[PDB]
């Protein structure tokens, strides 16, 4: 089906042309605009008071990455090396090494924030939910260097936002 | 004053040895470009850029492949401009 | 195999014929481009540079290839005279920012392990 | 003493400079539409005291927002040049930060800082509107911690 | 006494207001900073060319139109004359001729100026 959008039939009776002349002479349609915006002013605004109040978000939010650890506290990461293999920007660099215990985890988990694109594929890639990416978005900076996150930086951030992301995946893993 | 054949000669040779890679001692009436003057085919695309600014004219490419020696330039301007002495 | 299509020129003779007047255009423009682009180089080094890129590929025999650089080289003289390119786009040919690359065998050996 | 007087004078200039900057978003890519989104009534930069001003001879901070290519490279620098002082550039998004998703392509310079002196790096792909709003807030905090008049006093 | 004094005060107010807007900000202009801004790209050398006729044509029509309205400023005192009928006829003449000049200018293209 379809419908026309500009087939207009201006009736040429003496009545109708009076409105058309009234429209042109007295700026009726322009006055419609004035009363239109006036009604908008007489309405409330919707400007949220940042940072005293921020935008509404969702448990599935993708933000800043943070490596987590088990309830025991050992790092979930086992260097399966899936995340960099799917990482569409190759922002994840990592090299595994033997460990003293034999639970040979990685000596390197460096995610370049200025190369990464926050698809969240790393979360889906990780079979042990080691690399998740938290709800934080305030991690701005002034020098390009501090965005080259390293294994220590992710571990510290994971220990920081651990209170938040733990509940987020708690309320979202059923969907995943 | 019509541009004389000798005037064609001296003007043609003048800027020809103002060109960098032409030596005025080696320059002469029979100053063949590639053999005597030691130029190349594309080197010839310099001195035709250099003769143009003398008399304020233009010449095509259909002749640029036949003026290999200063007399060839000198006679060519004489006939095409139709000015003699 | 040997029999092939004349993209624009049958014979190497008319290949230079396309090189000639294009060089004439690529000879004439130097005073005006150096003027309005507001550079610092002199006209003469512009002139002899024009020779330089006319030189490196002055070694091919296939008529199609040479006249393909003819249209290839035809494709910047207007990109310049209609001020489409930038000052950074024609100083790029005047390679200046890099230190002189090494020529002698000793210099390569000193710098690193790369031919 | 003179130190106290110059401290007040520096603060007086400081307060306006951190509250009257007029950004010029050099709209490049999907990062740019987000900056128009934080122009929406939801965030409304202008409530802070900043207005989207063109003619970058009027603007104070300029925002690169999106990927930056070699074709865009020389013109973008010139925008930075005749941009009057004080001038600050904020890197919007991963692509402007460090090339981002196209960091390896043949046509985009890896990171915008290779062309201009980036002041604030804002991560994101795209950075959510209020994340940039946070970055602008960081700019004013950094603007608050300057010693222009103080340095001249010891100069 | 007060009239040019009022004129005098404003001009000094303006001049000092720009004076403390010029020396105070500690001018630190460079060559690229003072370079003309042309949508962020290179200027090709301009603003020294004629602009057809339409801008000139409207200016002359405005000038001619401004001259006729100049003839009809004294109407408020003209209404206070003793012979209104002559004044009523004469003032109507200026307006209808002002109309006629507009009428011709409209009919023979005119206000639809060149493109
Ligand atoms: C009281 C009793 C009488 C009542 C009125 C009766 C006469 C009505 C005449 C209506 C106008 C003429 C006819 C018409 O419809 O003309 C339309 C046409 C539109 O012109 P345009 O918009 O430019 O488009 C075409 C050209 N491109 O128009 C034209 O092209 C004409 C342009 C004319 C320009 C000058 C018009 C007059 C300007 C104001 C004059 C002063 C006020 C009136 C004085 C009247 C004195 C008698
Ligand atoms: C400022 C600068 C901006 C940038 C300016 C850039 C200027 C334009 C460059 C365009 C590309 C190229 O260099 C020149 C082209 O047009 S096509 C290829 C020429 N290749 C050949 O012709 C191979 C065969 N060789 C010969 O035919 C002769 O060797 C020759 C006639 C060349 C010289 O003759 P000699 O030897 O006698
Ligand atoms: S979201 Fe994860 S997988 Fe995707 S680019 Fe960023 S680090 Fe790599
Ligand atoms: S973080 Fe997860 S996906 Fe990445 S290497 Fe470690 S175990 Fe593998
Ligand atoms: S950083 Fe991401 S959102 Fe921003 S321009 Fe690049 S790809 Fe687009």
């Amino acid at each position: 089906t379809y419908k026309f959008v500009n087939m207009r039939e201006p009736s040429m009776d003496m009545k109708s042309v009076t409105d058309r002349a009234a429209q042109t002479l007295l700026w009726t349609e322009l006055v419609r605009g004035l009363g239109m915006t006036l009604s908008y002013l007489f309405r409330e605004p919707a400007t949220i008071n940042y940072p005293f109040e921020k935008g509404p978000l969702s448990p599935r939010f993708r933000g800043e990455h943070a490596l987590r650890r088990y309830p025991s506290g050992e790092e979930r990461c086992i260097a399966c090396k899936l995340c960099e293999a799917v990482c569409p920007a190759q922002a994840i660099t990592i090299e595994a090494e033997p460990r003293a215990d034999g639970s040979r985890r990685t000596t390197r988990y460096d995610i370049d924030m200025t190369k990464c694109i926050y698809c969240g594929f790393c979360q889906e890639a990780c079979p042990v939910d080691a690399i998740v990416e938290g709800p934080n978005f305030e991690f701005s900076t002034e020098t390009h260097e501090e965005l080259l996150y390293n294994k220590e930086k992710l571990l510290n951030n994971g220990d920081k936002w651990e209170a938040e992301i733990a509940a987020n995946i708690q309320a979202d893993y059923l969907y995943r | 004053p019509p541009l004389t054949l000798e005037a064609i000669k001296d003007r043609v040779l003048y800027v020809l040895k103002l060109y960098d890679k032409i030596d005025p001692e080696k320059l002469s009436v029979n100053s063949h470009f590639m053999k005597d003057l030691g130029l190349d085919s594309l080197d010839q695309v310099e001195i035709i850029m250099a003769m143009e600014d003398e008399f304020g004219f233009e010449i095509p490419d259909i002749d640029a492949e036949k003026l290999m020696c200063p007399q060839e330039i000198v006679d060519y301007i004489a006939d095409k401009k139709d000015v003699y002495e | 195999g040997t029999s092939v299509k004349p993209i624009f020129s049958r014979d190497m003779n008319e290949a230079k014929r396309r090189v000639r007047e294009l060089y004439r255009a690529w000879y004439r423009e130097v005073p005006n481009t150096v003027h309005l682009f507001q550079l610092d180089i002199s006209v003469k080094q512009g002139r002899d540079k024009v020779r330089e890129m006319f030189m490196k590929n002055a070694h091919v025999t296939d008529p199609r290839v040479v006249d393909l650089l003819v249209i290839k080289g035809k494709m910047e003289l207007e990109e310049t005279i209609n001020v489409w390119k930038q000052r950074t786009h024609i100083m790029r040919f005047f390679h200046e920012t890099e230190a002189p690359r090494p020529t002698d065998f000793l210099s390569k050996f000193y710098v690193g392990h790369d031919p | 003493r003179g130190e106290y007087v110059v401290a007040k004078l520096d603060d007086l200039v400081n307060w306006a400079r951190r509250s009257s900057l007029w950004p010029m978003t050099f709209g490049l890519a999907c990062c740019a539409v987000e900056m128009m989104h934080m122009a929406a009534p939801r965030y409304d930069m202008d409530r802070f005291g900043v207005v989207f001003r063109a003619s970058p001879r009027q603007s104070d901070v300029m925002i690169v927002a999106g990927t930056l290519t070699n074709k865009m490279a020389p013109a973008l620098r010139k925008v930075y040049d005749q941009m009057p002082e004080p001038r600050y550039v904020v890197s919007m998004g991963s692509c402007a930060n460090g090339g981002g998703y196209y960091h390896y392509s043949y046509s985009v310079v890896r990171g915008c800082d290779r062309i201009v002196p980036v002041d604030i790096y804002v991560p994101g792909c795209p950075p959510t509107a209020e994340a940039l709003l946070y970055g602008i807030l960081q700019l004013q905090r950094k603007i608050k911690r300057e010693k222009r008049l103080r340095i001249w006093y010891r100069r | 006494m007060n009239i040019m004094l009022t004129l005098l005060t404003n001009v000094t107010l303006a001049s000092l207001l720009v004076l403390i807007a010029f020396w105070l900000p500690q001018l630190n202009a460079y060559s690229e900073k003072t370079s003309p801004y042309e949508c962020g790209f290179d200027p090709m050398g301009s603003a020294r060319l004629p602009f057809s006729m339409k801008f000139f044509l409207v200016a002359i029509t405005f000038l001619l139109f401004d001259l006729e309205i100049a003839l009809l400023l004294p109407l408020p005192w003209a209404s206070q004359t003793n012979n209104l009928k002559t004044m009523l006829t004469m003032a109507l003449f200026l307006l209808i001729l002002l109309a006629a000049s507009l009428a011709y200018e409209w009919t023979q293209k005119g206000l639809e100026w060149a493109e």
